[PDB]
């Protein structure tokens, strides 16, 4: 099949984004640089594993944030995530993969 | 001729206007009027995107001469068109509005020009995601509505252009842009974008017409 | 049978759109370097 | 609306004339005149190619009014090209020089439509060839002008054009393909090929403005 391609895809694009978090974006949220690195790349992990696994509940894609957390505000912006209307302590991601003839 | 003008430019583009040992107007002219009669050249568009796209010295009003006298001889480059596109929106690396929105007006008028009009359908995401740039709206729902293609109509998509209709007022922009998803997707809940420039047209027609002469 | 080839597939649809908006929402100039330009990119 | 009448006149191109239960030539006049109007998608340019290049029961002058008619909206596709190529030069299936001439005729008027012009570089050797073919060598010259590139320019080219120069007395055409093979080298014995018709010219840009619109 044309199975592990998709895998092999996007194993090699997940850590060309690791590798743009860890040397550009750290460093940017800062104004220490390693510590936002690892919290905005456990954030997208943990944003991108569930949406998958609700598949069609849309309304269980949720994570819990911290309050005051600049990973959530640059993902908000970026237009890769958004809060919830009724709080913004939680989290999803804005559904890139379903497609209506995928 | 014009790769010497060029040249010039990009110097006093490097230095302020007032440390310039000459005013640079007279050459800006100079550079607006051979593209007017000649055209550009992919290599020199590619220059001439560089000094539009990146920050230097160069004053808005010279910006805007040559953006408005960028007909292009041949064709027009991914480098050419993936310059524009990173010039857009909100950032201090950026170019003014006011140029963005000539920029994109520039796509519209040369998209039948581009080597590879795919390249606009791969970076769809980031023209789409300015739309709530008010500033440059127009010209943007103009340029996504010849790029839309089924693939880029995904649901999110459809949900996010709905909303901005709703907050905006209804702008007419947003409704021909919808019009094109629906043309894909009529399940779709319910301005035909007219070329910006005639004489423009008109003009680069003209100059293109060389390409058949041998 | 066939529901494996579009997750791995879908899979990638979501990295390559959280991806290419999040360099392109930076502010860095992504299309003058071949890595970031490539991040993205979407497929022709 | 332009599917149908392709439809109805390659049925009737496989049925000689004295056999028809009724004239073909006012479908080909509304296909004609539809033409004229919106021009021809990719699809019908490849499917009217069919119809111009392999053998039929067509008339000449139908043919011919198909060709003078053939404007593209938006592309020309490689595919629709080789169709075009593959008819050229003598052969029990291939059309009449006349036609042949109003191919390469079209191929020159739509150069810049090419989806991929590269792909008449890669057939260069076929179009060269059939040089000593007075009957289409005025728009062969026209074509191989815009298509040769310094590969192209071997030292056997060089020879039989001066050769098939030599032998025909003078001929501008060849001087004015000599000329083009003059720019990539220098060393050898020393007409610029205007568009063949402004009128198509003209009209094919009108047809072609509405790309831009959405």
């Amino acid at each position: 099949r044309q199975k592990d391609e998709w895998a092999k895809k996007t194993s090699s694009l997940m850590k060309q984004l690791d590798w743009f978090i860890g040397e550009h974006l750290g460093a940017m949220l800062a104004a220490e640089a390693l510590a936002a690195s690892a919290e905005m790349r456990d954030l997208i992990e943990q944003l991108m594993n569930k949406l998958v696994e609700a598949g069609g509940d849309n309304s269980a894609t949720y994570v819990e944030i911290p309050r005051e957390s600049a990973a959530a505000r640059f993902l908000v912006r970026s237009k890769v995530a958004m809060f919830h209307p009724n709080d913004a302590r939680r989290l999803r991601l804005v559904d890139f993969g379903r497609d209506l003839d995928d | 001729g014009l790769p010497r003008l060029i040249d010039a430019i990009e110097e006093a583009s490097k230095i302020p206007a007032k440390r310039r040992q000459t005013p640079i107007k007279p050459t800006i002219e100079k550079l607006t009027t051979h593209l007017y009669t000649h055209g550009a050249s992919p290599d020199s568009l590619l220059r001439l995107a560089d000094l539009l796209t990146l920050r230097n010295h160069l004053d808005q009003a010279s910006l805007a001469a040559i953006t408005r006298n960028l007909y292009p001889s041949s064709t027009v480059s991914d480098e050419v068109v993936l310059r524009f596109i990173g010039a857009l929106g909100h950032g201090q690396l950026k170019p003014t509005l006011a140029l963005q929105a000539l920029f994109l007006r520039w796509l519209v008028m040369v998209y039948h020009l581009l080597e590879n009009p795919g390249v606009l359908g791969q970076v769809y995401g980031v023209l789409f995601d300015l739309l709530d740039t008010a500033a440059i709206r127009p010209q943007l729902c103009h340029l996504l509505a010849l790029v839309t293609r089924r693939k880029h109509v995904r649901p999110f998509r459809i949900q996010a252009i709905l909303t901005l209709s709703r907050q905006t007022g209804g702008d007419p922009n947003l409704t021909g842009l919808l019009r094109v998803f629906k043309n894909y997707y009529p399940e779709i809940i319910v301005s035909a974008f007219k070329h910006p420039d005639p004489q423009w047209r008109q003009h680069l027609d003209e100059i293109q017409q060389r390409r058949s002469e041998a | 049978h066939e529901a494996e080839m579009k997750s791995n597939r879908r899979r990638w649809r979501i990295m390559k759109g959280a991806a290419s908006a999040i360099v392109a929402g930076s502010g860095i100039d992504w299309v003058r370097d071949e890595r970031l330009r490539d991040l993205v990119l979407d497929l022709p």
